[PDB]
């Protein structure tokens, strides 16, 4: 039912997440943004190295338990 | 609970 998603930020800010395999990852993104005070865009989440779709869900990633997700501050060239 | 449900609670070391 619930999977362990380790959302580790880039400033030692770690948070444990419990998400259902039926619910989308869009709500997971909303939970982290409201509990961290950062616009939905500002960041970026990754898995298996590759980026994460906004409509994604373990339904597609087959993410087992204890999995990990990386978040990177969003940026662009100059 | 009914539609969507996500529980988030960490613990510091």
């Amino acid at each position: 039912e619930y999977i362990k998603l380790k959302v580790i930020g880039q400033d030692s800010s770690e948070i444990h997440f419990k998400v259902k395999m039926t619910t989308h990852l869009k709500k997971l993104k909303e939970s982290y943004c409201q509990r961290q005070g950062v616009p939905m865009n500002s960041l970026r989440f990754l898995f298996e190295g590759q980026r994460i779709a906004d409509n994604h869900t373990p339904k597609e990633l087959g993410m087992e338990e204890e999995d990990v997700i990386e978040v990177y501050q969003e940026q662009t060239g100059g | 609970d009914n539609e969507i449900e996500v529980i988030i609670v960490w613990e510091k070391k």
